[PDB]
């Protein structure tokens, strides 16, 4: 029986995994060894502490992360969702629209 | 196994009040300019902690065997590095494993396996006054280790690394928490500028290392490093001087705390939530500086 | 100064003091 | 309050959809997803009212 | 009028993991020539290595192989902290009782 548990001890190496490249300033999909999310990973300006990996904010959501290999701090940001609106003079005069 | 130092005279324990001490980072998560409430084991504010001390003026061979219920906040102040590594266990008769720690200059050796102790555990080094050099002489704290399971060696510990007598400038804080078969140790090494007792200041404790064993520890004791000199002739068991030593011992209880983070991500202020009606009001309001009103 | 704000309006605006984007929220 | 209501088990294995989806197969993760759906829907309804 | 919502889809699928070339020793767990008693059940901690997960599933046949809380096919990408290994020999009739 292989015995393991989650959220019982902080980890930095964990179990098996492979490594790929790193990209920034693009809304990409990432998985930093158990930390899964989607966003834009710009270079961070915050000052961390040597034992202090993650980062959060008031609402307790991820806002920064440390590189497992190069040990540098880079931000996380959702990639610009929003809504659209259609402006029309009416079908009755014309048919052009303007999308906002 | 080992010698049995005399003068085992009883003495009532002393007491002193802990002034906002024993706060550690509960997890490796960065937070900035936020107030976070945690539900974890902590040292309650404004409790009286014991004041074991060893002084030649009897000889005050004071290192009794002390309980380990849930955690122990250990705070030892000195300057001659008289203190040494700690020691743990449940029965201390080699039937069950017992954790050992030594913080000498070489390395932080950690022994977890079984080994039988002697009835009066003690560490002593016979310094040679003929040679202008200091070396370890005697190592007698256990009989032998028949079988062993786990071992661990880390980087050499951070000490003052200087042997002299002077003003009290060194303060050592340690938290010994073990839960779910996981042994954790925290520390801080802040200096002091006042002679005696806990200074009226606040400082947080950062994590050091995690030791996964799975052993049950219920029993606690402290090792002491003692130097024997020629200034006290006679039997080798009594021909020694211990200088001045002091260490405080507290206890940990399940209490809810409120933590204040600065913009370096360091805890600068904490508020207990079960001490005072005003403290409970602060905890409920999730802020400081409560104004008028019921 | 800002063209149409009188001194009392300026005092009122400075006296009143109060928002990162989240999942689904918009203003 | 509405934002902080997101991180709640609501009597499920976990409060994050990704963990449930990756760690569990659909046929028995459906109940956990339904529980989270009900909880978040109720919270949003109360906020709107 | 408002019609729909606008979202930016992810582009890449980057993933990172510190490069540790150590292979986790499954040999003394799943291929040990000697086994211990049930009362003295073995427990070895596994860390600081990459677990060769694939070979254990695609090259070995197990009469009983069931997973609780984690999908067996998703075990490839999920890593854990302080993986434990238990080795013991028990009666075949009592194997079913080893479950939460
Ligand atoms: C606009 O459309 C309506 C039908 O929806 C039509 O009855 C009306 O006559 C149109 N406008 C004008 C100015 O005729
Ligand atoms: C005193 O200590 C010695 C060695 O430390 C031990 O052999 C002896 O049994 C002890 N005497 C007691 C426990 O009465
Ligand atoms: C101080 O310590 C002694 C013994 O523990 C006793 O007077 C009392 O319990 C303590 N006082 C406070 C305020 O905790
Ligand atoms: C010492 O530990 C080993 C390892 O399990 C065990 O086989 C042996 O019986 C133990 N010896 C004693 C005296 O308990
Ligand atoms: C630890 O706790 C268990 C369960 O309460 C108890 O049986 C055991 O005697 C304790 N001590 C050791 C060394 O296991
Ligand atoms: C936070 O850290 C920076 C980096 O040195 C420092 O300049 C700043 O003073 C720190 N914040 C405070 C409140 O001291
Ligand atoms: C990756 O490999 C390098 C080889 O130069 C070595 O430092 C170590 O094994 C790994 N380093 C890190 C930071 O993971």
């Amino acid at each position: 029986v292989l015995s393991f548990e989650l959220l019982h001890a902080p980890a930095t190496v964990c179990g098996p995994k492979k490594s790929t490249n790193l990209v920034k300033n693009k809304c990409v999909n990432f998985n930093f060894n158990g930390l899964t999310g989607t966003g834009v990973l710009t270079e961070s300006n915050k000052k961390f502490l040597p034992f202090q990996q993650f980062g959060r904010d008031i609402a307790d959501t991820t806002d920064a992360v440390r590189d497992p290999q190069t040990l540098e701090i880079l931000d996380i940001t959702p990639c610009s969702f929003g809504g659209v609106s259609v402006i029309t003079p009416g079908t009755n005069t014309s048919n052009q629209v303007a999308v906002l | 196994q080992c010698v049995n130092l005399t003068t085992r005279t009883q003495l009532p324990p002393a007491y002193t009040n802990s002034f906002t001490r024993g706060v550690y980072y509960p997890d490796k998560v960065f937070r900035s300019s936020v107030l976070h409430s945690t539900q974890d084991l902590f040292l309650p504010f404004f409790s009286n902690v014991t004041w074991f001390h060893a002084i030649h003026v009897t000889k005050r061979f004071d290192n009794p065997v002390l309980p380990f219920n849930d955690g122990v906040y250990f705070a030892s102040t000195e300057k001659s590095n008289i203190i040494r590594g700690w020691i743990f266990g449940t029965t201390l008769d080699s039937k069950t494993q017992s954790l050992l720690i030594v913080n000498n200059a070489t390395n932080v050796v950690i022994k977890v396996c079984e080994f039988q102790f002697c009835n009066d555990p003690f560490l002593g080094v016979y310094y040679h006054k003929n040679n202008k050099s200091w070396m370890e002489s005697e190592f007698r704290v256990y009989s032998s280790a028949n079988n062993c399971t786990f071992e661990y060696v880390s980087q050499p510990f951070l000490m003052d690394l200087e042997g002299k007598q002077g003003n009290f400038k060194n303060l050592r804080e340690f938290v010994f928490k073990n839960i779910d078969g996981y042994f954790k140790i925290y520390s801080k090494h802040t200096p002091i500028n006042l002679v005696r007792d806990l200074p009226q200041g606040f400082s947080a404790l950062e994590p050091l290392v995690d030791l996964p064993i799975g052993i049950n520890i219920t029993r606690f004791q402290t090792l002491l490093a003692l130097h024997r000199s020629y200034l006290t002739p006679g039997d080798s068991s009594s021909g020694w001087t211990a200088g001045a030593a002091a260490y405080y011992v507290g206890y940990l209880q399940p209490r809810t705390f409120l933590l204040k983070y600065n913009e370096n991500g360091t805890i600068t202020d904490a508020v207990d939530c079960a001490l005072d009606p005003l403290s409970e009001t602060k905890c409920t309001l999730k802020s400081f500086t409560v104004e008028k009103g019921i | 100064k800002p063209s149409k704000r009188s001194p009392i309006e300026d005092l009122l605006f400075n006296k009143v003091t109060l928002a990162q984007k989240f999942n689904g929220l918009t203003v | 309050t509405l934002v902080k209501q997101l991180s709640s088990n609501f009597g499920a294995i976990s409060s994050v959809l990704n963990d449930i989806l990756s760690r569990l197969d659909p046929p028995e993760a459906e109940v956990q997803i339904d529980r989270l759906i009900t909880g978040r829907l109720q919270s949003l309804q109360t906020y709107v009212t | 009028y408002q019609t729909s919502n606008f979202r930016v889809q992810p582009t890449e699928s980057i993933v990172r993991f510190p490069n540790i070339t150590n292979l986790c020793p499954f040999g003394e767990v799943f291929n040990a020539t000697r086994f211990a008693s049930v009362y003295a059940w073995n427990r070895k901690r596994i860390s600081n290595c990459v677990a060769d997960y694939s070979v254990l599933y695609n090259s070995a046949s197990f009469s009983t192989f069931k997973c609780y809380g984690v999908s067996p096919t998703k075990l490839n990408d999920l890593c854990f902290t302080n993986v434990y290994a238990d080795s013991f020999v028990i009666r075949g009739d009592e194997v079913r009782q080893i479950a939460p």
